[PDB]
RNA sequence: CCAUAUAUAUAAUUUUAAUUAUAUAUAAUUUUAUAUUAUUUAUUAAUAUAAAGAAAGGAAUUAAGACAAAUCAUAAUGAUCCUUAUAAUAUGGGUAAUAGACGUGCUAUAAUAAAAUGAUAAUAAAAUUAUAUAAAAUAUAUUUAAUUAUAUUUAAUUAAUAAUAUAAAACAUUUUAAUUUUUAAUAUAUUUUUUUAUUAUAAUAUGAAUUAUAAUCUGAAAUUCGAUUAUAUGAAAAAA
RNA sequence: ACUUAAGCAGUGGAGCAUGUUAUUUAAUUCGAUAAUCCACGACUAACCUUACCAUAUUUUGAAUAUUAUAAUAAUUAU
């Protein structure tokens, strides 16, 4: 969670395909801390509509999934 | 202050051993606020009501002499009838 | 086909509506599911264990369905099923006490002087 | 100061209760309540068709005591040596049936004894709410 | 009917606040004696003086018209409309987006005014605690302690008993940019926390928005989008 | 005679909070419009609340009654 002594929030997510088929993973789980095993692969995002597709990396790590997947438009 | 820590330390252990409290000098969160905390399901499931209530369609069952007329649901059928008979009744539900 | 919800819910004695009805869902099974809930809070929140443990009590935290949460409980008022302004003295909405208070039904309650 | 002069205050409120559980007074308010709208659903009773009578009662006064509850209220109803009109069997229900009588199910439903007092007014205008709900029909 | 002032009852003054608590009852719409001025002229008002007074405030309580209503969320019934959808469940998002525009409040723009401190603890009321409250203590921020915030642990109380909770302004001392009205070195004094003499000496120590780091609280979950702490930041705000 | 005029006490140019409006949005749930002015409920919107958007997903569903097959009992008699 958010507090550094109860770790990150983990959520299940078939993560073990994509570290064999190179799929990406399809999520609306937007409250799910991205761990430093997350590099490298691929997600998909729910932002309310779509699902924006993003790369993970190493500056991404600690940083929640829905932070790269903005729900509005700007204007 | 001036009485030494060692001794405040050994009484609050022995005292804790004695009242069945337990002793966590070191601060570490064991986390027993969630196994003392007291449970909130009854009162929390008891918001509506008891769920077993005598019901106009159990007076049937229990009461065969007596004839109870409901007049709400009369009047619902009334008026489904009425509806009928413009032919404003609900279209049939679809069969699966 | 028979029921919304997963588990078979007895229906409330009084008014009924569909967010009375959800309602009373998740409370009961918030009721059911408590201990459960709490045994997994105790071995996700206790540090003295190991971290996998705590890090497999999170996850099956996380896995449960919504209707065993806690905070999803909202307390509604049990004549009309409004859901704001809700008094926990009798559960009922402002209006709703109102009249029930003019009309003497609440015990004790009585017009200001 | 003399009980045949006022009114008790008690008597104001139809469900008169007092819990050092709060809880438990709501939840007897709440059975209060809902009792009484049954009690209202069962007060109209045909034999086989066109002898629809209708028992006009006020509401009721749901008297808790701390072993005890008593349903008083008031209703209207309108040879007759040698057998039972629907009125008197429905009375004879709310109490008097030895095998499955109204107060021993609402005991299960309140937890603890329960009798109901039925009271006939002879007329309609001796009483506000029989009134009003005779006039409504 | 409140409030107020009294009387009786009740409390074995350790549920103590008897200075209190809640039942009954009384009391006022104040009563009077004169003087002056007006008066429909006294068996009247305006005042003023004297006397007995605790006596000085308040709410509620009815109908008749007329307008406005669908967050008429102040409802009922009826009319019409959907019935693989305008009904129902789950996941996420949104209701928080900003060129702007106007209301409502909070914090400020300094000296008739802000800050720090003030343990045998300056002085309250009304509330709340079985879906709780959390005392004292220990530990870390952090530093001899204090304060403040979390962490560990639950002492009593389910209550006129214990806790939320040592009320704060008030008062006392000290400091406070603009201010060369200040501080400093020498002397100096019957102003000594101080005086004198010679040299030296537009946004601040107001304001706290915004931004950054690292922690913490609730909850299963704080990214969109919560609150809190410390360490850096330090904007606009002066006149009319 | 409401209300005004006067006297007093304030508040009132900035920042933030919180509303409404406009614009945008997939939605930014709902509120006013016959020319002074006025769309303006919050006893707490992260999920629930929720009423809005997207995607899946349920179809007599929340109740009353009818007519039938399965188990449970009670009796009479399987
Ligand atoms: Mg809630
Ligand atoms: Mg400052
Ligand atoms: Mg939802
Ligand atoms: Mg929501």
């Amino acid at each position: 969670s958010r507090s550094v002594w109860k770790g990150p929030n983990i959520v299940p997510l078939p993560i073990r395909e994509a570290m064999t088929k190179g799929t990406p993973i399809r999520t609306n789980a937007r409250a799910a801390t991205i761990l430093p095993q997350f590099v490298g692969l691929k997600f998909q995002i729910h932002n309310g509509k779509e699902y924006v597709p993003i790369e993970i990396s190493e500056d991404m790590v600690g940083h929640k999934l829905g932070e790269f997947a903005p729900t509005r438009k700007r204007f | 202050m001036n009485v030494p820590k060692a001794r405040l330390l050994k009484v609050a252990e022995l005292s804790a051993k004695i009242f069945d409290q337990n002793f966590n000098p070191s601060g570490i969160r064991t986390g027993s606020k969630i196994l003392n905390e007291r449970l909130k399901g009854p009162s929390v499931a008891s918001y509506y009501g008891n769920p077993d209530i005598l019901k106009f369609r159990h007076l049937k069952t229990l009461y065969p002499d007596i004839e109870f007329v409901d007049l709400e649901e009369q009047y619902r059928l009334s008026m489904v009838e009425a509806k009928k008979r413009r032919g404003k009744g609900a279209p049939k539900k679809m069969k699966k | 086909g028979n029921f919304r919800f997963p588990i078979k819910t007895k229906l409330p004695p009084g008014f009924i509506n569909a967010r009375i009805l959800r309602d009373n869902f998740k409370r009961q099974q918030f009721k059911e599911n408590e201990i459960l809930v709490k045994s997994l809070k105790f071995i996700a929140r206790n540090m003295n264990l190991p971290t996998k443990l705590r890090l497999e009590a999170q996850l099956k935290l996380n896995a449960l369905p919504n209707y065993m949460r806690s905070t999803q409980i909202k307390n509604r008022c049990v004549d009309s099923g409004h859901a704001r302004f809700v008094l926990s003295d009798f559960r009922l909405c402002r209006y709703q006490f109102r009249e029930n208070a003019l009309k003497g039904n609440l015990p004790g309650v009585k017009k200001g002087i | 100061n003399n009980k045949l002069q006022h009114l008790n205050n008690m008597n104001n409120w139809n469900t008169q209760i007092y819990n050092y559980n709060k809880n438990m007074e709501i939840m007897n308010t709440m059975n209060d309540k809902l009792i009484n709208k049954l009690l209202y659903k069962m007060m109209t009773l045909k034999l086989n068709n066109m002898n629809i009578n209708k028992i006009i009662m006020s509401k009721t006064i749901n008297q808790h005591s701390l072993n005890k509850l008593n349903i008083k209220f008031y209703y209207y109803n309108n040879n007759n040596n040698y057998y039972m009109n629907m009125m008197n069997k429905l009375m004879n229900i709310m109490n008097n049936n030895m095998n499955n009588n109204l107060c021993n199910i609402l005991s299960y439903y309140y937890k603890k004894k329960v009798t109901i007092e039925p009271i006939k007014l002879s007329y309609i205008y001796l009483n506000s709410d029989i009134f009003s709900k005779y006039i409504s029909l």
